[PDB]
């Protein structure tokens, strides 16, 4: 491997870039004290909606999470050697930006659909 | 997805040498090989080499290494996934058995094991 | 196939944003507060984003707007403390001084620090400072709004400031060493902060700044359109020698219990000129660097003519900027007057009353001694008329801090990303 | 199902409340900037105290969550089927305020002689 | 066991005081309430940074967290014996302060390295 | 109910001369002493 840093893959394929993923995940968390008191409390904020979504949908301390909900071909009919080895994850946020919603809502009932798949599973 | 226009249908006679451009638009020209393929009157295809717009790096097959002039430019980047870019094509000891239709062609991926796979074609050039 | 979303954190993906950015500086007290800016870090990480490809806009950008609106609050911020000289707005009894008639020699009637005791005392006022009645002279603010004299302690020497983007946002730098202002900057790097900005308050000429490496670049937004300042940034600097030879003295005045206006009190040895120096070979040799790249936008035929301002406030007619404390306001014909061992001398002048960009304005007190300081101007700030000449300008100050922010770019970092794969989770 | 909203299911009976969770997760996260600023903060130190409560109770990740605290019939000697196909959480919580806190510290311990086991299990 | 409380086995072995974690968990988390909003929130920051650290290393939810790095006897060659039933926490963060980011990027990847195992896993 | 907590077998080394617990109320009096002068009336025409 080779330690490209913060954002080291931006450019990269969405495949070379999900390894380096702990890297972007380190670095993501008087009267000018409270312009710099307003930027503190915000960038807690911002970081703790990524993980009340990431709290939802069972990925609660995952990098790379899996699910049970299925790829929609509607959201993206793109092969997978044409995504992970071809588009950058740039390119993949703006080709899902429209479906991004639909997505975090079947995220979070295939959690729900799961604890209480589990709740029946441990009455007995 | 984007083209890769070439030049005209240039015809000289043997012993001379021939240039031939190939001009990218509608995707990174940096991210992909340029392929170049012929298909001659005597023969069918025959691969000739691919060149990295990237890694500036040439692999051509053996009966083509000491004839082909093969280089590239430097992408003029438009947006922030699209630029234009030209591949340039040249040969040495030209002969009537090198007559053929010549395009270049685009690489398939970036990564993996079919990154280089002549994917996107040109529109093909008649040489002497 | 069977393919099933997967949630991935952590991924490079970034958006255009504007966020409240924060200043940072390294090493008595100065007016842009860099003892309160955090410790800058001596370890300035700089991260190459390979194969990446941004599109920067050097006039759309948000970072020049929070520093310009910065600075107007650190001025403000600085002159809270400092004595208000309301008392000042009394009727000046005015001569000139023994000799062209420039600086005058007044005395008034002046508060004491006992209430009820008077002083005539007297000081001298640069004549841009005062004006008539019908000899009785008043100064210039007192019809418009009161000045606040600022305090003797703080320096007006620029700081390098170094703004940086908060936890979840990212500053992207343009390492294209040919980069006009707009367009896609095809090599790109994060920064965690920006790199040294001295806020230096100038006009029409840019000093002290950045400059460019390879060929000296030239920006503008709409170049064919004239109302728009073109900025042009030198590859190398022209040397600049600016002094005030006077010897002046500085006298303080108890106008109050703890009030204390400093006046001018009076000047030791020669009377002189203020003025300023530069090479005419080296700026002969860089208004050639300029008028090159002007033709690749107007023409290989066509004549470039340069002229002096066209007029309207004294400080935009003039290069006004701030030399040792007090502010200087020089006559830039001399520079500005071609068709396309050396010396040429800018005559200046002298105020010591200044509003800045708009309201309430300041009395900056008289630095003591003889003044001279060397700079070297970096930039321009042309403006083209619409055969083709060029005038110097500065209508706005934020072109300023422009002229050193184009490089950077603000983005906001979202690193939640759905994408498809052949995983599913077990029952 | 149908889609309630937030705090839709306060008047319904507890069982039909359980299956509307992830709605009330989600909605759950100058001198008047000062009183802004300060319920921003606050926002998130309400929401980390829940958050904190449920990472020493393992049930970090969980809107359902079991455990191993059995359940003493001096909190509520209700039956089950009296309890969610009865009352309304607003009604359980005055039942259970007292002995509230009685149980948050079963909770606590009953996961620390949880992954105390744990920790001996993996030693071989 | 003995309710020593908010650090009572300061002075004890390693241990003794790994028995009594949940109480140190817990007790983790106008110009004055300018320096009160400023304590309030470096109180979350200081916190988030041990969760954000536990989340990418796996141990997401717990006290105790076992890990698959191996002990390096460059950090320390001491006996299993004689720390636990030994030196105190104090003693041992000062016999490991060096060798502290060391390990700290060892979990970080053993993680990762572990989180892409299993995504390979659930691929068929 | 102030909680006292005692750290059983643990000695720590105190520095009464390098705190800053004072360091910091020696300011926080100061601060209170100009904070509680601002509405006050200022006697600048008692200078007579
Ligand atoms: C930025 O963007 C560019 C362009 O998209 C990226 O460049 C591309 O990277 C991919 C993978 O990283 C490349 O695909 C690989 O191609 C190699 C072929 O190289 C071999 O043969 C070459 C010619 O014979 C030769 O250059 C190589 O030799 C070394 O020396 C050169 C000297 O120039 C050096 O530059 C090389 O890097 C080599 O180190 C080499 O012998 C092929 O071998 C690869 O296949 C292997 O790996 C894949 C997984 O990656 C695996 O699936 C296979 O089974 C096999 O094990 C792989 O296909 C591509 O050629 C590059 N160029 C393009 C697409 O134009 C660049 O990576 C991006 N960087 C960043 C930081 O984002
Ligand atoms: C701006 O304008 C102010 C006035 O508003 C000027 O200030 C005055 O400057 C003049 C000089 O130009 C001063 O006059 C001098 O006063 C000295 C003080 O002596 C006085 O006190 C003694 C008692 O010890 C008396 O005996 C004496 O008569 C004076 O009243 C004198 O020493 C000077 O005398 C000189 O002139 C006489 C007559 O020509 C000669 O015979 C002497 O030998 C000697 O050379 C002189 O009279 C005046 O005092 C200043 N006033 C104030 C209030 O300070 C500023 O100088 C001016 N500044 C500029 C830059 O223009
Ligand atoms: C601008 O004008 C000011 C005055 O308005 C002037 O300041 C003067 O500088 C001289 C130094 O050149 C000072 O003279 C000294 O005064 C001290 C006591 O104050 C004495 O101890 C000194 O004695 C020796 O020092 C010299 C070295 O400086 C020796 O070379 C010499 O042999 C002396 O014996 C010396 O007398 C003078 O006091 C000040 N005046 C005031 C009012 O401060 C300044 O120099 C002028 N600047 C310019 C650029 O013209
Ligand atoms: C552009 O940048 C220039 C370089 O930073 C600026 O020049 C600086 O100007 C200031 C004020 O005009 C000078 O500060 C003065 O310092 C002298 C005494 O300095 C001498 O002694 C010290 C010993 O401590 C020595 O280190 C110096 O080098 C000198 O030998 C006094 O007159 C005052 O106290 C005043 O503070 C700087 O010294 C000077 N720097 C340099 C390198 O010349 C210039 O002002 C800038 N211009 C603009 C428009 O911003
Ligand atoms: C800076 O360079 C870019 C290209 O490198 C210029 O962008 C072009 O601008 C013209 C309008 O003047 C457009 O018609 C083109 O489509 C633009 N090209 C691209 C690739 O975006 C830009 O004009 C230059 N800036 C200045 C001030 O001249
Ligand atoms: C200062 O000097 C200037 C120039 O020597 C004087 O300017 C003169 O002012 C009078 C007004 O009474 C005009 O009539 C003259 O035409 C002006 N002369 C010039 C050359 O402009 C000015 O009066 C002097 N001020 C004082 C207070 O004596
Ligand atoms: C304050 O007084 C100044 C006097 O200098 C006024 O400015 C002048 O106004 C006259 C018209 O009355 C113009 O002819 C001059 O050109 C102005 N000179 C300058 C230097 O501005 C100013 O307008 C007055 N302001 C107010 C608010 O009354
Ligand atoms: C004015 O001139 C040059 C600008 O290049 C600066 O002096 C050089 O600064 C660079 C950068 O530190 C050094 O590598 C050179 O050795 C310097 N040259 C000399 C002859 O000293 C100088 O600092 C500039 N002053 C400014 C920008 O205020
Ligand atoms: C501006 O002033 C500086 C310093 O006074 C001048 O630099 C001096 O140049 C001479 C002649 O080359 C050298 O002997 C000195 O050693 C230089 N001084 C320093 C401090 O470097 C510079 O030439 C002046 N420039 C202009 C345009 O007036
Ligand atoms: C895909 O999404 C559409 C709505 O955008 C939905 O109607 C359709 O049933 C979905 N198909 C699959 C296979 O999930
Ligand atoms: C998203 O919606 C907009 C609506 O105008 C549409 O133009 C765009 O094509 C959509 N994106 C995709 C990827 O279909
Ligand atoms: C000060 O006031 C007196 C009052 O009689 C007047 O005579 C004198 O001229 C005034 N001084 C000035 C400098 O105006
Ligand atoms: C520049 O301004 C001219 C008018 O001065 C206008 O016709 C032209 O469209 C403008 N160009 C751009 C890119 O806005
Ligand atoms: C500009 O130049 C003209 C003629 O050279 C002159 O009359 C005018 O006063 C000058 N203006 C300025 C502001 O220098
Ligand atoms: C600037 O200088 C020129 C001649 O050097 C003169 O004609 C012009 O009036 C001056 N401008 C001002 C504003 O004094
Ligand atoms: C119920 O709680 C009481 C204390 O309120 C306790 O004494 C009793 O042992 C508990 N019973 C069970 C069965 O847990
Ligand atoms: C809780 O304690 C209070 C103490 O006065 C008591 O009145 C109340 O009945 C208790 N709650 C329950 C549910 O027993
Ligand atoms: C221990 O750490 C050193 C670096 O400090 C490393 O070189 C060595 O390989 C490590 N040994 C083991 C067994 O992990
Ligand atoms: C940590 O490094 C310092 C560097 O001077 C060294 O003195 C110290 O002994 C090291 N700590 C250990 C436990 O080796």
């Amino acid at each position: 491997a080779v330690f490209l840093g913060f954002l080291g893959a931006a450019g990269s394929t969405m495949g070379a870039a999900s390894m380096t993923l702990t890297v972007q995940a380190r670095n993501l968390l008087t009267v000018w004290g409270i312009k710099q008191l307003q930027a503190r409390v915000l960038a807690v904020e911002r970081y703790l909606r990524d993980q009340q979504l990431l709290g939802i949908w069972g990925c609660s301390g995952k990098l790379i999470c899996c699910t049970n909900v299925p790829w929609n071909s509607s959201w993206s009919n793109r092969n997978l050697s044409e995504i992970w080895d071809n588009m950058t994850w740039l390119q993949w946020d703006k080709e899902i930006s429209n479906y991004t919603q639909i997505i975090y809502g079947l995220l979070e009932e295939s959690q729900n659909q799961q604890e209480k798949n589990e709740q029946d599973l441990l009455a007995l | 997805q984007g083209q890769l226009v070439q030049s005209g249908a240039t015809t000289t006679k043997p012993g001379s040498s021939v240039k031939i451009s190939c001009k990218t638009s509608g995707y990174r020209f940096n991210f992909y090989h340029i392929n170049w393929i012929r298909q001659t009157a005597g023969r069918g295809p025959e691969w000739m080499g691919w060149i990295s717009p990237y890694s500036g790096d040439k692999n051509l097959a053996p009966a083509f290494q000491d004839r082909v002039n093969m280089t590239t430019d430097t992408e003029v980047p438009v947006t922030s996934f699209t630029s234009t870019g030209a591949a340039y094509m040249e040969i040495r000891n030209l002969t009537s058995d090198d007559t053929g239709t010549y395009f270049c062609a685009k690489g398939l991926l970036r990564d993996g094991s079919s990154t280089w796979l002549p994917y996107l074609w040109g529109q093909g050039t008649l040489l002497t | 196939e069977n393919l099933w979303v997967t949630v991935y954190y952590g991924v490079p993906v970034w958006k255009d944003a504007e966020t409240t950015l924060f200043c940072a500086s390294d090493a008595k007290h100065n007016v842009w507060a860099t003892h309160a800016c955090v410790p800058t870090d001596p370890n300035p990480q700089e991260i190459h984003l390979e194969n990446v490809t941004e599109e920067f806009n050097m006039w759309k950008n948000n970072m020049v707007e929070q520093m310009h609106t910065d600075i107007i609050s650190l001025w403000d911020q600085s002159l809270k403390p400092c004595v208000k000289l309301t008392p000042l707005c009394v009727t000046l009894q005015c001569t000139n001084v023994t000799n062209r008639g420039e600086l005058k020699n007044c005395s008034f009637n002046m508060t004491t620090e006992l209430r009820d005791k008077k002083q005539k005392v007297y000081s001298l006022f640069y004549r841009l400072d005062v004006v008539q009645i019908n000899k009785e002279y008043r100064l210039i603010n007192c019809n418009t709004s009161a000045c606040t004299q600022a305090c003797p302690k703080v320096s007006f020497e620029p700081i390098p400031i170094h703004y940086c983007a908060p936890a979840g946002f990212a500053i992207l730098k343009c390492k294209d060493k040919k980069f006009n202002g707009t367009g896609p900057c095809p090599s790109v790097s994060t920064v965690q902060c920006t790199h040294g900005i001295k806020p230096v308050v100038s006009t029409q000429l840019l000093l002290n700044g950045s400059l460019a490496e390879e060929e000296v670049m030239i920006r503008s937004e709409n170049i064919t359109n004239n109302a728009k300042n073109i900025l042009v940034q030198f590859n190398t600097p022209v040397q600049i020698n600016c002094t005030r030879p006077n010897n002046m003295t500085r006298k303080s005045i108890r106008i109050g219990p703890g009030q204390a206006f400093y006046a001018l009190g009076d000047i030791i040895g020669d009377i002189r000129q203020p003025h300023c120096n530069v090479s005419k070979a080296t700026w002969n040799e860089t208004l050639g660097k300029v008028v090159k790249q002007l033709r690749k936008h107007f023409g290989n035929n066509t004549i470039i003519r340069f002229a002096n301002s066209s007029g309207g406030d004294l400080e935009v007619t003039t290069h006004s900027f701030n030399c040792g404390g007090e502010f200087f306001y020089c006559n830039t014909s001399g520079l500005f007057n071609s068709t396309w061992n050396d010396s040429i001398t800018l005559p200046c002048r002298i105020k010591q009353i200044i509003n800045m960009w708009q309201g309430q304005c300041m009395y900056a007190p008289p630095i003591q001694g003889v003044i001279r300081c060397v700079s070297n101007i970096t930039g321009l700030i042309l403006t083209r008329d619409g055969t083709e000449t060029f005038r110097p300008g500065g209508g706005d100050m934020r072109d300023n801090w422009r002229s050193e922010l184009y490089k950077y770019k603000v983005v906001k970092i979202e690193p939640l990303g759905v994408a498809p794969t052949r995983c599913k989770r077990r029952v």
